[PDB]
């Protein structure tokens, strides 16, 4: 059979018997940087910015997974207002990821116009990131204990004005794709996954929900205040690219439904745990009180010690189930930090999902899995 | 927002929707770039009495794992009760 | 709760079946897509006229590191090395010794702007508001060596951007 | 200790004493532990340190312009818990976490004191004692330091 | 309740302790230790010969149904005779629970491949091989996955240096990218951060 | 202030200058040497000594939360002044 | 008692005779368990939970009400789990996990922190 | 009583050829196994409880451009931790490194008495409190 | 500005290196650079490409793309804003405006 | 300024034709904005 | 029981040597195809001597388990060359063409630096 090393951050080694794909062999590592080994020379706070850079489309949801894991080993609890902020920006991050996933999935198969309409919406959401943290993408805003700073005055009004119009933007996206017969032909009955193969291959997220499996960690193993909001979990019927495209488009609508509740049920209070052996004190009280200066000095040089133990903590990240197997030895620096990227198992099933399909279908199947190689390789 | 009436009619008809009510460009409905100073609150631990740290020390209440078995009539059990079935949404069951 | 996305049963009456025959033969839903692109042709584009117009930012923006002074002209930094300890990229290098008048002052303060991840931890750790990230984001160079800042380059930045740096810190220090 | 302060008053401040070119004194940081007093009297044999005053105004020093020069004086830097007594030659040069520790031996005399040599980016920053019950315990002479 | 302390869930601690005993009674041949953490996670520690028996039981039994392999990784501890600790993290959609299964090995003793039980283990085991050097027997396709071709050593071992042993560069004479011993313009600076005062007396070890 | 070496190269506030025969000076040919002209040691020497009427005075650097950690300075010695360890300002007791 | 058009799970076909299929499988499981030693805990537990699921099938002629009793999702899922238990039982005979522990771990194999 | 068949290997456990370390850093290095000495500026003893293994120091020079501290030794920062001395020597032997072992130095018990401060006829009577 | 969104390697005038260059990726980068028809310029975007950034001390990262290919412009930031990369591109335009190829050939 | 324009186009700067002895009629540059105006032009404040 | 361990492939050195020789034959017959596919500038004789040198280094191993691993890595390194997963840079890294010779005698090491 003819063999092609398509290469370049993905190198695909495929053997093709004419038009059919007889085997797909993904060669990865072109973006391996040794993240997990570097985290072992950092304090728990110094390793926080690494997680913004794993799945760089869903930055603030990787912080939350790491923050949930550390807060679990510390045995502390973030304050209620911080949790509501961490859900508000978890759903805003979920709009950022699904626009990128859907529109770059459609741009790789020809439809270039929806990319430009929706990247004007991403630009506006990048201002919400920049107004709270000061950075458009790698905010490092979610931390063990809560969030770094409180929302600036007037941001929630600007989130409301944006959310008020977004549902119309999705509708225009669906006027170009959902019923277009060319789009359906590229995505219907392509990459069919059985509900039993998906579980045994390690799939999670819309890779499960597209095949009819009723599973969403936000509802079954909730974290923060996801059990105080109302939303629906889209479910597929045929387990193909088209059903999975409808699940992400419908999850963008259920995020607007969650955001509308976070804006109305946002409580008052503080935004980081009121324990100054974990979260740094205020600068005003760091410059007047002796204990607050001692604790500021030690938290930013040694860091807080985490009791010995190991934990596996996971969230429903935009691309699936994202978790970390964090191991502590009782010091300020983690011993081992394994990262479970949902796209690592999804891309390992590309060979299975591309059996009996054309070469041009492998493009669609890679798109439907929503692969970002920052997390796959780490 | 400066589109003439005719072009507004043409754009609305082409898309089938009322675009002027949900413009994707921001004009004046946005917050002022200068805002009054805030006064943020303080947490529950900002007290002058009845506030000893040994009564709210989360890290010191963590314990090492408990050993249930170690090599150095009973009714069957499962890790947890079986998960309850999900219910169709009355909001919009079918898309 | 959950909802089905693609579980509809299409009707098989003659009118419905003829509706899908007209759609197949007369390309109705394809021409519905041409109309949407036509509407965008008559919408005002979102492009701004850079470099004469700039994208909005906020007082919390994190740009070019810089070293500040007190209103008297004395340097704020007292060589505590907290920023050097917290920098996740190890982009900061410091050396200090007693000054001629006995003050605790640095003799080296370098930031490698190619190791730096522009994270802001250096300005959170500083107890005296000495090292800050300013609002300047247009400082690209033509060689790699121009991005290795030393204490002279960082003090020049502070004197150069103090008017804007002070106003930003005035606008945000109540949230810190 | 706790993690916050409920102290709402003004703080005490004390004037510094000059006791030679080796030990720098910033006595507002003293916590009146009396380790330096007990060391200078029992280990060193110089009864020049003491407590003057009473109550919250109690101070540690010489009470006169006297220099605590001895072949063992530098050791009060290590036993002082706080930054009240710090090495003057070492002042402001390095922080403890950035130093690499090399466990070596002394050669300034024939006793063979066990020392720790602190380096930092390829430069020797200071010399500290290293416990050895049979040679030097946890003391070194000023010349070795 | 205490606003700053994570609440305890004693119900889930009693249910996971019952199931841990339940598993150890059914596989005495393999289970060496079962422990439940203070934040309600269950760990089954097994002899390395029981990787296939124990995992198959947990996937297929009617009261376990751990049908999803959340993750599989290794941890390196140089002070043990068997350095490498292999960790399986599993999920159960039927009972909405998670469980952790751990075994051990060393540089030279192989472990049985889990691909027959979980097709998800195919790539995870290559990653453990590539980064730790643990050989998995009967693997359909075992080879480096993350490191560069021709890479020597296993970078996640605790004794492998952070910056490696060689670095790449373009040489104009030979018109290709070459590998050379690593010299750093600025050496990585090592900070000794640990405080000399005990932090947690609950975890103190016997002297 | 900035004073130039015999070879014409300026001296920084830390005292740095390349000797005459140091090859490293070639980096400045067709270029310049970045030197900050505002020597902090000179600027803080121009500030007047503040007269106070108490044994102990407090300094926070000015601006409240925008200054430096608040420290208390003892003014019992008339031979010298009280100097702030953070900002370098000086304080003196009024004739007692 | 109307038959369902789809199970909702891709690759899982509807079964027209759920009651007959389950009785066969459960009986087959109980017959395979007879070859396992009497005292082995796997036999005692699996018989305990197989019989009560077999008694629920033989006392509930309605499929929808049977699923509520079994609590295993679709009746096709309960059939699939029976086939997995049957395969597991056939494998426990060859493994014999009821024997004593093969080997003890080294002295400090499970100590943490080191 | 394992089911798998076992073989006999009566040889020294040596892995120098499969760890991938260049021979330059196996034969010319000298590991040092020791218990870190207590930092003399503090009274804490919590950093003197585990055995460490470090390698021998090598050249550090100055970067011509900035003045940073350059190095060519890939083992300059490598530190390993061990629960006991026997486990540290085991790791060095199988990796082929030459090592020196220094016995743990534990402070000897001391005889303390607050009443000795006020002795009637002995030399331990202090003169100040 | 005239800067097309996407161009093939053989129809392109500038290479923008945006991300971390690993040791497994470096040979592919040099190959693409050698096949670019001249004149050709390289823009280094971000801390990773400039000097390695957050992964500088990693075993699998090339410390700066400028030791694999020549670089004309360095754009700092992690990541640089989209308005900071645009400023760098317009700074490459002015650099090309200062070229004097013909005025140096005429004086040979 | 022109507040009828949509946010982002409501403030612009027409650069000088000469700055620090450099001819900037054609060679404009975004770093020619001094810090005091750099804050107003980027909408970090409403006060010129 | 301490010396009783599980094997990888070979139960004794005699079976291990069989795998070593089969691997050597595989490498010996591939050099002409490698020197041709990658358009190397070395000769086939130089290629076949490098294989000989690599095998010679590990000729003092007496542990069958260790020998099995060396063969496993050799077969992995071989599959990369046959299938052209490597590139010309990777193949030529066995030769060190851009590294200046480093002296082996005491005096030369004394003149240049401090390393032994
Ligand atoms: C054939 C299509 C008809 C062409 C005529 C276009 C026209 O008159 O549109 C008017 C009017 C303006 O369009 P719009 O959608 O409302 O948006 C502009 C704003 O209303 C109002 O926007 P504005 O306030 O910014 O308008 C100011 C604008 C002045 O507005 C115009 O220039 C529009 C007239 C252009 C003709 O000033 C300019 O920028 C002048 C630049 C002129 C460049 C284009 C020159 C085209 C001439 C033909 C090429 C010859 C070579 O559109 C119509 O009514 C079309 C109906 C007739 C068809
Ligand atoms: C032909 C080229 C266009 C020439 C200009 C046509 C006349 C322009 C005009 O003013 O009327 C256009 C008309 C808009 O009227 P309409 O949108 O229906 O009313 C909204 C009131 N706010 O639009 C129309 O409805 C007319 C077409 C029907
Ligand atoms: C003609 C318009 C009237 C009509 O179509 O019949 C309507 C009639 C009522 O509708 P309904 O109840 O759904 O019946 C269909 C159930 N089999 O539905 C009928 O039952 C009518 C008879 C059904 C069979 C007619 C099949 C029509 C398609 C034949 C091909 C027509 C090709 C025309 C040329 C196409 C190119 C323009
Ligand atoms: S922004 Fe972050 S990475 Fe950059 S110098 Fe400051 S602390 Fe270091
Ligand atoms: S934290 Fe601030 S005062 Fe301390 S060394 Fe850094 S810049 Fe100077
Ligand atoms: S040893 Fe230090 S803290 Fe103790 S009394 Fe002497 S100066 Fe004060
Ligand atoms: S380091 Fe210690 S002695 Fe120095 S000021 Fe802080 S608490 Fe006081
Ligand atoms: S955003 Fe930062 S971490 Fe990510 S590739 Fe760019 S420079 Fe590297
Ligand atoms: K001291
Ligand atoms: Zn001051």
């Amino acid at each position: 059979n003819l063999t092609l090393n398509f290469g370049p951050v993905l190198r695909l080694v495929m053997e093709l018997s004419g038009e059919m794909v007889r085997k797909c062999d993904p060669h990865i590592g072109l973006l391996h940087r040794g993240t997990e080994k570097l985290i072992e020379y950092k304090t728990y706070l110094q390793a926080l910015p690494y997680f913004d850079r794993l799945d760089y489309v869903s930055m603030m949801c990787n912080e939350q997974a790491y923050s949930l894991a550390v807060e679990k080993l510390l045995n502390i609890r973030p304050p209620p207002r911080a949790q509501w902020i961490r859900v508000l920006f978890g759903e805003i991050t979920r709009l950022l990821n699904h626009i990128m996933a859907v529109t770059t999935h459609a741009l790789d198969i020809g439809a270039m116009t929806p990319f430009f309409w929706m990247f004007e919406e991403r630009e506006k959401m990048f201002e919400f990131y920049e107004r709270v943290s000061g950075a458009r993408m790698h905010a490092a805003y979610v931390r063990p204990g809560g969030v770094h700073q409180d929302l600036p005055l007037g941001l929630m009004d600007d989130i409301y004005e944006f959310s008020k119009n977004f549902s119309l933007r999705i509708d225009e996206l669906e006027e170009m794709l959902t019923n277009n017969r060319i789009w359906r032909n590229r995505t219907v009955d392509i990459g069919i996954v059985t509900a039993e193969d998906a579980l045994n291959y390690g799939f999670s997220g819309v890779m499960l929900r597209g095949s009819g499996i009723q599973w969403d960690l936000r509802k079954t193993q909730p974290y923060d205040v996801y059990d105080q909001v109302e939303f629906d979990v889209p479910i597929g019927s045929r387990g193909d690219c088209y059903d999975r495209y409808l699940c992400r488009v419908e999850e963008m609508r259920q995020s607007i439904r969650i955001i509308s509740q976070c804006l109305n049920k946002m409580p008052p209070g503080e935004i980081k745990v009121d324990d100054a052996k974990v979260s740094p004190p205020k600068r005003a009280e760091m410059k007047t009180s002796m204990e607050s200066l001692i604790h500021h000095f030690k938290l930013y040089t040694e860091g807080y010690q985490v009791p010995p133990g190991a934990t596996y903590t996971a969230i429903e990240a935009p691309k699936g189930e994202f978790g970390v197997y964090l191991v502590s030895d009782g010091s300020s620096r983690p011993y081992r930090c394994k990262i479970k990227a949902p796209g690592f198992a999804h891309l390992a099933g590309l060979d299975k999902m591309s059996k009996g399909h054309m070469l041009a279908d492998v493009v669609a199947i890679i798109g439907t899995q929503d692969i970002v190689f920052g997390e796959v390789d780490r | 927002a400066s589109a003439t009436r005719f072009i507004q009619w043409l754009r609305n008809w082409a898309s089938g929707r009322d675009l002027q009510a949900k413009l994707q460009l921001r004009y004046q409905e946005i917050s002022k770039r200068t805002q009054p100073p805030p006064k943020l609150p303080v947490g529950p631990s900002h007290k002058l009495s009845n506030n000893y740290y040994c009564t709210r020390d989360g890290r010191r209440e963590a314990m090492p794992p408990s050993i249930v078995m170690s090599s150095q009539e009973k009714k069957a059990v499962s890790p947890a009760p079986p998960i309850k079935r999900w219910e169709l949404s009355q909001d919009e069951p079918y898309l | 709760t959950y909802k089905y996305v693609n579980l509809r049963e299409p009707s098989m009456d003659m009118k419905s079946v003829t509706d899908r025959a007209a759609q197949t033969l007369l390309w109705t839903e394809l021409i519905r897509g041409l109309g949407m692109t036509l509407s965008y042709l008559f919408r005002e584009p979102a492009t701004i006229n850079y470099p004469f117009e700039k994208g909005p930012l906020s007082p919390r923006f994190r740009g070019e590191h810089a070293l500040r002074r007190y209103p008297s002209g004395e340097e704020r930094c007292i060589a505590c090395k907290l920023c050097e300890a917290v920098c996740p990229a190890q982009a900061i290098t410091i050396e200090a010794e007693p000054r001629a008048d006995g003050s605790r002052r640095t003799t080296r303060y370098d930031i490698d702007m190619t190791k730096c991840i522009y994270c802001g931890f250096c300005q959170e750790a500083c107890p005296v508001d000495a090292i800050v990230e300013g609002p300047n984001f247009e400082f690209s160079t033509e060689t790699h060596e121009e991005l290795l800042y030393n204490k002279e380059k960082l003090l020049n930045n502070g004197d150069k951007w103090e008017a804007e740096i002070a106003a930003n810190i005035q606008a945000d220090y109540l949230y810190r | 200790g706790s993690d916050r302060s409920r102290f709402l008053e003004g703080k005490r401040a004390v004037e510094d004493k000059n006791i030679g070119p080796l030990v720098k004194t910033i006595m507002t940081r003293c916590i009146q532990c009396t380790r330096c007093i007990r060391f200078a009297s029992e280990i060193a044999g110089v009864d020049d340190l003491g407590t003057t005053g009473r109550g919250n105004d109690m101070q540690v020093g010489t009470y006169i312009e006297k220099m605590f020069m001895s072949e063992l004086s530098g050791n009060i830097i290590d036993i002082c818990p706080v930054g009240a007594l710090t090495s003057k030659p070492y002042a402001f040069t390095a922080r403890p976490w950035e130093t690499r520790k090399t466990e070596s031996i002394d050669v300034m005399d024939a006793v063979g004191s066990n020392i720790v040599v602190s380096t930092r980016t390829g430069e020797v920053m200071r010399i500290l004692p290293r416990m050895h019950e049979d040679i030097n315990e946890e003391w070194i002479s000023d010349k070795t330091r | 309740t205490r606003p700053t302390v994570r609440p305890r869930n004693d119900v889930a601690h009693k249910q996971l302790s019952a199931f841990g005993e339940y598993v150890a009674e059914i596989l005495p041949k393999y289970v060496q230790q079962v422990q439940v953490s203070c934040f309600n996670e269950l760990e089954i520690c097994i002899h390395p010969d029981g990787v296939i028996p124990v995992l198959t039981f947990l996937r297929d039994h009617s009261n376990a149904q751990f049908k999803s392999l959340a993750d599989l990784t290794a941890v390196d501890i140089p002070t043990r005779q068997n350095r490498f600790e292999i960790v399986y993290n599993l999920l159960s959609l039927r009972f909405n629970s998670r469980i952790r299964v751990k075994t051990y090995t060393d540089e030279l003793t192989p472990i049985e491949s889990s691909v027959p039980v979980y097709k998800a283990a195919n790539w995870y085991e290559r990653e453990i091989w590539d980064m730790f050097g643990v050989f998995f027997a009967n693997h359909p396709d075992l080879r480096r996955i993350l490191t560069d071709y021709g890479f020597e050593g296993h970078p996640f071992r605790k004794d492998f240096p952070l910056s490696g042993y060689v670095e790449l560069r373009y040489d104009d004479e030979v018109k290709r990218v070459v590998a050379e011993p690593v010299e750093l313009a600025q050496e990585f600076r090592k900070f000794d951060l640990n405080s000399p005062w005990e932090a947690f007396p609950a975890y103190r070890q016997p002297p | 202030g900035v004073r130039t070496s015999p070879t014409g190269e300026k001296v920084t506030h830390t005292g740095q200058v390349y000797d005459d025969g140091d090859y490293r000076k070639v980096r400045f040919v067709g270029r310049q040497k970045e030197v900050n002209e505002n020597f902090a040691i000179d600027l803080i020497a121009e500030q007047p000594v503040s007269q106070v009427g108490s044994r102990v005075i407090s300094c926070d650097g000015g601006g409240g939360a925008l200054g430096h950690p608040r420290v208390y300075i003892n003014l019992d010695k008339e031979t010298k002044t009280g100097t702030c360890g953070y900002c370098g300002l000086q304080f003196r007791q009024q004739h007692h | 008692g109307l038959l369902k058009k789809t199970t909702g799970l891709v690759g899982l076909a509807v079964c027209e005779t759920p009651h007959e299929r389950l009785k066969i499988l459960y009986t087959k499981i109980l017959d395979v368990l007879g070859h396992i030693p009497k005292n082995a805990a796997y036999r005692k537990y699996t018989e305990q939970i197989t019989n009560e699921k077999l008694s629920m099938v033989k006392a509930e002629p309605d499929v929808k009400k049977l699923e509520e009793r079994l609590q295993g999702g679709q009746i096709e899922e309960v059939i699939l789990q029976a086939e997995n238990e049957l395969s597991l039982a056939r494998k426990m005979i060859q493994w014999k996990p009821w024997e004593p522990l093969v080997e003890e771990p080294p002295a400090s194999q499970w100590k943490w922190p080191i | 009583t394992r089911d798998t068949q076992l073989i006999t290997v009566d040889e020294k456990l040596d892995i120098t050829t499969i760890t991938g370390v260049p021979e330059e850093h196996i034969k010319t290095r000298k590991a040092r196994i020791f218990v870190p000495a207590r930092n003399n500026m503090q009274s804490g003893v919590n950093n003197t409880k585990k055995w460490k293994m470090e390698f021998d120091t090598r050249e550090r020079w100055e970067n011509p451009l900035m003045g940073w501290a350059s190095t060519a030794d890939p083992l300059s920062n490598l530190v390993l931790t061990f629960s006991t001395k026997e486990d540290a020597v085991a790791f060095a032997e199988k990796n082929g490194w030459s090592y020196d072992v220094e016995e743990r130095k534990v402070p000897k018990p001391k005889s303390k008495s607050y009443g000795a401060n006020f002795s009637w006829n002995k030399r331990t009577r202090v003169s100040t409190k | 500005f005239g800067v097309v969104f996407r161009a093939s390697p053989r129809q392109s005038d500038v290479m923008i290196v945006a991300g971390t260059l690993t040791n497994k990726m470096a040979p592919a980068l040099r190959k693409v650079y050698d096949q670019m028809p001249e004149p050709r310029y390289v823009v280094s975007m971000g801390s990773c490409a400039n000097g390695g950034g957050y992964y500088h001390y990693s075993y699998s990262v090339v410390r700066g793309c400028d030791r694999i290919v020549p670089v004309d412009i360095y754009v700092p930031g992690c990541p640089p804003t989209a308005e900071a990369l645009l400023y760098g591109i317009l700074q490459l335009q002015k650099k090309i405006k200062r070229e004097k190829r013909l005025r140096i050939w005429y004086r040979r | 300024e022109d507040n009828k324009q949509f946010f982002g186009r409501h403030r612009w700067v027409i650069y000088t034709t000469e700055m620090n002895g450099k001819n900037t009629f054609w060679d404009v540059d975004g770093s020619m904005v001094p810090p005091e105006w750099h804050r107003w032009l980027h909408c970090m404040t409403d006060d010129p | 029981a301490s010396t009783s361990v599980k094997p990888i492939f070979s139960r004794d050195m005699n079976e291990a040597k069989r795998r070593v020789r089969e691997l050597y034959r595989a490498w010996y017959r591939e050099v002409p195809n490698t020197v041709h596919l990658f358009q190397l500038d070395i000769s086939v004789k130089q290629g076949r001597d490098k294989v000989r040198e690599m095998f010679k280094k590990n000729a003092h191993i007496t542990d069958p388990r260790v020998v099995d691993l060396l063969v496993i890595k050799g077969k992995m390194e071989l599959e990369e060359t046959i299938k052209v997963w490597k590139q010309r840079t990777h193949v030529m890294r066995f030769f060190h063409e851009t590294e200046a010779p480093r002296p082996k005698d005491f005096l030369s090491k004394f003149y240049v630096g401090h390393d032994p």
